[PDB]
């Protein structure tokens, strides 16, 4: 059970490492890294803008003196007043020309601007843990607040998710067509290179044409044979490339290798006196002439061939050639064994964006646009005027403010889900939303998402099905600074070059070593294993100054060693297995010392017990599933494993940790339970009476006592989402059917599961209308100052503030079928008047209200039974809720039963042997035996009542009782399942869904009932209902349903000649068109809908003439008919 | 099958075939070949597509 | 810590609630005189929520 304790140790706070709240920690840092460090590096630039003469006359733009400051008010003040919560950033800009002189440097100022006193940049600020921001180092924390939100301009709280980057870390394979394949990859500059440079390459291969194995891009590089390019870059023979490619491959690929090499040689020999440099130069010059580039040939060639691979800049060409060769090797292998190469939807080849990265990218883009606009303005001014004057009003609008506002609105490149307004359904949503990960539009459950994302927490319907995932409680996302990145990379390179001097120059039959896809060496195969092992050990001791470095050993036949240090990677802690030995079992002092140590203390003092492993490294390792299964293997079997995993309860999210024993039920029930656990009503906010927002609050909360550790560490349990109620599993007079439930009246009266709904109302009024002096029947609740009165109840026709347009009332109206109490009123006076009101209403359960358990047993109230109409036990206890038992066994929600038993046991003995309150641990993903739970319950009861018979003890343990009929006072046939359980109330209320219409407004164009429940619109009669009514044979019913109301009839005439609606001039019907032509057509009356006339007129607009005839059947007369019998002759 | 593929191939110049009974449970088909120019490129293609 | 009766059976639990919250006696000593399951659960799991002070005035112009 030591592994369980070690897992628990990771979830608790770790003050020594600056972790005060684990569930959101990685987010806080992700923002603290941007606002404090990366912004300064991005802004502080000193770059040329234009150059003249020959590198001796150039304009330079410099930015410096970057300062950022926080607001002067708390976020609660911002919420009440209606302000925004932003930090202010200011900087100074210099534009000056420089001329290179033999005496040194010549500087001639042209312009300078400052923003010392201005809102030069407004950056949204993250509230953070305890209502505390990174800029302000105060010393007061608001309890029960975890933050993770922003407040936008209009005083609206926003929250966002993580997103997956578009650039992958493995090349993408694709079958263009039969025997024609492509292989595309990307290159990006290191973090410390501003601006960042990108390149996107594609390799094309076709069996029919093996001389066109070509690498290409779009208007940034030549189309050249990759083998010849490698020859040019690395200066090696074709036979060398053949031997390198065909070294450790299956014999089926070697034929393709030989074909490719011989095709390259044939190309080589087709040119008289071939020379590689001449070949490349001719290609470059042909590209130069094809384009209209105005640069000199030398400039063009240097630009092309020096930025060939941004991620490997400042390295010799030979390493680039070998990188190309390895890419080709993987291309061929994936051609022949496609199923063994990382798929494009795999998580092995992806990285994730956190809060800080959105802002970082937006700042990058806006800075580039700013400098581009300045350059264009200067060029235009020089073209028209002289002296190179810089226009003002272009170097005062960087454009960051609009970008950040659009980001918080929900727009970010081609994604539209990054941020959203926070719906205040639950207290746990503050955790649930920031820990989600979205993927671009893939809906199948890929094996690589396991153990790092929750298996059961996914959307069940809508367009987002299978595109949003939730981290496990033990997962996280890496952060790293630029300076730390550089130091770590330097240390790794020094280690490689020092300890393996003689065996890193194979390049022909070795394993290439890459750091962030940058080839830096090639290792002797016979030493791969040692290199990894010795490496990982050093990683765990902090030898490199970072414990999250990832090292992967790919060996199928691709034969690569990959090292990752970047940010945006998923990492989990694992137990270490070293040479067929579990380190956790050979560290005796740990068991005695674990109590007084934190996670980082364990890492520092007991290395080699836990290792931080990222997803890619995980996918290629051998991992034992559990400690127990490990201890049952032979030493030879043990020697094959690298890691061992933690118990299963650590593979769930924080939302799924609310449930109990999800592995004893069906999976669909788990999905539904995760979906509804977020809709349960809880203690939403400590500022119930201060914050002016929508919300729902639980009135008399209770803390659950059958829980998992994650629910305890995240504080979800301390903020409550239900109450303990007594339930009986039985049928009640055949009433509680199809998920309906019976509820007790005295339980509702006393306060059972009582909630309060709070709503926000806002209006803007022109000042004259607010001050206008005339009592309409809608202004009954208004005080002498034109504002609604405190603590009054508003009805469905009342107004909140006086608004008279001049002698007419044009104010907005309250439109809920129930009343609400005015809790708070805030007013702002300006050119206009802005009024905000917070109202509250308590809502005891009624028919139609929705409840559920923690095992996805949801039901609505179907009957409110009096206390005297319910069955009771020998102690006189009647159930608060009655639920039909058949559904428990038809849906296979076994855990529910267990829950009840455990809860009952807790009631018998709720304290330790020391007398302290003792919760019962029943995790989701249980792993404990039912017999042990029964033994625990038996011990509890035996402690409670030492003198019990065997039958009584069995009945208590199994929670069985004899119930009596209240009407006759006689027992029922058999015993009933009866006991306490933690019960939840959902947010779907009847009165929020009720709708009715009698008469109202109409849409102007078509003259039909309008839409909108809040606007008194009607219900739509769809054409499927129309089909149903036609299936009954009721022609008149549907005819009258689709027609205009009989009360809206009027006389309309139509011309039988052209189909125009005849006009009425001076009371005379006349068709203008036909009268103009000297015709006298017949005008006839019609009875059709308005929309028909609109449609026909619009069709006439397009040029189509629609003409109607009318039936003139001759008269008919009735004639007597002889009789007919039709009966048989019997 | 083998003979029909070889006979109509456009990358083979001269060919011949024979069959032998290696033992009670194996059969050996032997093919003698000379390819058209270029030689080694066509040899690799043939061994790849056979 | 707010309701004065048990919501399931309607019994009076205010004296035990004072004995627990204000005098801070052991949960065992408190429950010594409570028999019904519902009442024991209520006295063991009920809390008063965490809340800030109210900003005044409630009507501000
Ligand atoms: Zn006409
Ligand atoms: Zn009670």
């Amino acid at each position: 059970e030591m592994d369980q304790r070690l897992g628990y140790k990771f979830l608790v706070p770790d003050p020594k490492a600056g972790v005060f709240y684990r569930p959101l920690h990685f987010q806080y840092v992700s923002y603290s890294n941007f606002i404090l460090h990366r912004l300064h590096e991005i802004l502080t630039v000193k770059r040329p803008l234009l150059s003249f003469k020959n590198n001796t006359e150039r304009i330079m733009i410099e930015i410096s003196n970057v300062k950022v400051t926080p607001p002067d008010y708390s976020p609660i003040i911002a919420s009440i007043k209606g302000k925004s919560y932003d930090a202010l950033a200011t900087f100074t800009v210099n534009i000056f020309k420089e001329v290179m002189t033999k005496e040194g440097i010549s500087i001639t100022k042209i312009s300078s601007y400052e923003g010392k006193d201005s809102h030069l940049i407004k950056i949204p600020l993250l509230i953070g843990y305890g209502n505390k921001n990174p800029l302000d180092t105060a010393k007061y924390l608001v309890p029960n607040v975890i933050g993770g939100v922003f407040i936008n301009k209009q005083s609206v709280e926003k929250v966002g998710i993580n997103l997956v980057e578009k650039i992958t870390t493995w090349p993408k394979f694709r079958v263009v067509k039969p025997n024609s394949f492509t292989f595309s990859f990307s290159s990006v500059s290191p973090p410390n290179v501003l601006p960042t440079r990108y390149r996107h390459y594609k390799i094309s291969l076709d069996i029919s044409q093996l001389e066109a194995l070509n690498i290409s891009s779009t208007k940034t590089f030549i189309t050249v044979n990759i083998v010849l390019l490698s020859q040019y870059l690395s200066r090696v023979s074709l036979e060398f490339i053949r031997r390198s490619l065909s070294y450790d491959m299956p014999p089926e690929v070697v034929y393709l290798v030989n074909a490719i090499i011989d095709s390259a040689k044939r190309i080589t020999e087709s040119i008289t006196d071939f020379n590689i440099d001449t070949y490349i130069n001719d290609l470059v010059e042909a590209e130069h002439i094809k384009q209209k580039s105005q640069l000199t040939i030398n400039e063009f060639k240097y630009e092309m061939l020096h930025n060939f691979l941004p991620h490997m800049n400042y390295t010799p060409d030979q390493l680039k050639g070998f990188y190309m060769i390895s890419l080709l090797r993987k291309f061929l292998y994936c051609i022949f064994h496609t199923s063994r190469y990382p798929d494009r939807d795999s998580m092995v080849c992806h990285r994730i964006l956190t809060y800080g990265k959105y802002f970082e990218t937006l700042a990058h883009d806006e800075l580039e646009n700013y400098i581009g606009n300045i350059r264009n303005d200067i060029m235009n001014n020089h073209k028209n005027r002289g002296t190179y004057a810089v226009n003002i009003h272009v170097l005062t609008t960087p454009g960051l403010n609009h970008a950040f506002s659009s980001l918080l609105s929900g727009k970010f490149k081609k994604s539209d889900g990054s941020y959203r307004t926070h719906p205040h359904y639950s207290w746990m949503q503050n955790i649930s939303i920031p820990r989600s990960v979205g993927f671009y539009p893939v809906r199948k459950y890929h094996p690589s998402q396991y153990l790092y994302f929750c298996s059961s927490d996914v959307p069940e319907r809508g367009p987002q099905v299978g595109l949003v995932s939730q981290l496990s409680v033990l997962s996280s996302i890496t952060n790293i600074l630029t300076s730390e990145y550089l130091d770590l990379e330097k240390k790794i390179c020094e280690y490689i070059r020092s300890y393996y001097k003689d065996d890193i120059s194979y390049f022909e039959t070795g394993f290439p070593i890459t750091i962030e896809n940058a080839l830096v060496a090639s290792l002797n195969p016979n030493m791969i294993c040692d290199f990894v092992t010795d490496f990982r050990r050093r990683k765990r001791m902090g030898f490199f100054g970072n414990l999250e470095v990832g090292i992967t050993l790919v060996r199928d036949h691709m034969n690569e060693i990959r090292i990752n240090i970047g940010a945006g990677r998923l990492v989990r802690p694992f137990l270490v297995v070293d040479n067929g030995e579990l380190m956790m079992d050979v560290c005796p002092e740990l068991e005695s010392r674990l109590d007084d140590m934190t996670f980082s203390d364990i890492q520092k003092e007991f290395p080699h017990v836990i290792e931080m492993v990222d997803i890619e490294q995980f996918t290629f390792s051998n991992v034992c599933e559990s400690v127990q299964k490990f201890r049952m293997m032979s030493k030879d079997e043990r020697k094959q494993y690298d890691l061992c995993d933690f118990p299963a309860e650590f593979r769930d999210g924080y939302v799924a940790s609310s449930l109990v024993g999800i592995n004893h039920n069906s999976g669909p029930r788990a999905i539904l339970g995760c979906a509804q656990a977020k809709q349960a009503i809880s203690c939403l906010s400590s500022d119930i009476r201060n914050k002016i927002d929508n919300g729902i609050h639980l009135m008399y909360p209770e803390r659950p006592i059958v829980i998992s550790k994650a629910l305890e560490t995240s504080k979800i349990a301390a903020n409550c989402f239900g109450q303990h109620v007594t339930i009986a599993l039985m049928s009640y007079k055949g009433i509680n059917q199809e998920d309906g439930i019976i509820i007790k009246k005295q339980f509702i009266q006393r306060g059972g599961l009582d909630i309060v709904t709070a709503k926000k109302h806002q209006v803007e009024i022109p000042l004259e209308n607010f001050n206008n002096k005339e009592r309409s029947n809608a202004y009954s609740k208004l005080e002498s100052n034109g504002l609604v009165r405190l603590n009054a109840f508003l009805e469905s026709g009342d107004a909140m503030a006086r608004n008279i347009s001049s002698s007419f009332d044009v104010s907005e109206k309250y439109t809920d079928m129930y009343k609400s109490r005015v809790e708070r009123v805030q007013v702002e006076l300006t050119d206009k008047v802005k009024v905000r009101v917070l109202t509250m209403k308590e809502r005891r359960p009624i028919l139609g209200d929705k409840f559920t358990t923690r095992t996805s047993q949801k039901g609505t109230v179907a009957y409110v039974a009096d206390e005297t109409e319910l069955p009771y036990d020998e102690n006189g206890i009647t159930p608060d809720v009655i639920i039909n038992s058949t559904s428990i066994f038809s849906r296979k929600t076994i855990s529910m039963l267990i829950e009840v038993i455990l809860t009952a046991a807790y009631s018998a003995k709720p304290y330790n042997n020391k007398g302290e309150n003792r919760p019962v641990c029943f995790p989701s993903s249980n792993e404990t035996s039912i017999d042990t739970y029964m033994q625990f319950a038996k011990q509890c009861y035996e402690h409670s009542n030492p003198k019990l018979s065997d039958e009584e003890l069995s009945d208590k343990i199994f929670c069985e009782k004899i119930l009596y009929d209240p009407e006759t006072d006689k027992p029922y046939a058999s015993k009933v399942f009866f006991g306490p359980i933690y019960y939840l109330r959902l947010r779907h209320l009847t009165q929020d869904k009720a709708t009715v219409r009698c008469r109202g407004k109409k849409t102007k164009l078509i003259r039909q009932a309008n839409e909108g429940r809040k606007r008194g619109g009607g219900i739509k009669f769809g054409e499927m209902e129309r089909d149903c009514l036609i299936a009954h044979g009721a022609a008149n019913t549907i005819t009258e349903v689709l027609k205009d109301s009989e009360e809206d009839y009027q006389d309309v005439y139509v011309c039988e000649n052209c189909g125009d609606i005849a006009a009425q001039i001076k009371g005379i019907n006349t068709c203008l068109r036909c009268s103009k032509l000297n015709l006298s057509p017949l005008l006839t009356k019609i009875d059709t809908t308005h929309v028909s006339k609109v449609f026909l007129t619009q069709m006439n607009a397009r040029g189509v003439k629609v003409k109607l005839d009318f039936e003139r059947r001759p008269p008919s007369f009735y004639k007597p008919l002889d009789k007919v019998d039709l009966k048989p002759s019997f | 099958m083998i003979e029909r593929f070889i006979s109509f191939s456009v990358i083979v110049k001269e060919w011949g075939m024979e069959t032998f009974i290696e033992d009670e449970d194996n059969i050996r088909f032997t093919v003698y070949l000379n390819f058209v120019e270029p030689e080694e490129l066509n040899l690799s293609k043939f061994m790849m597509v056979l | 810590v707010f309701q004065l009766v048990c919501s399931t059976c309607g019994k009076d639990i205010s004296h035990e609630r004072y004995k627990l919250i204000i005098r801070k006696k052991s949960l065992k000593d408190v429950l010594v005189s409570v028999k019904n399951e519902c009442c024991r659960l209520k006295l063991s799991t009920q809390i008063e929520p965490q809340r800030n002070l109210t900003v005044q005035p409630l009507l501000d112009i």
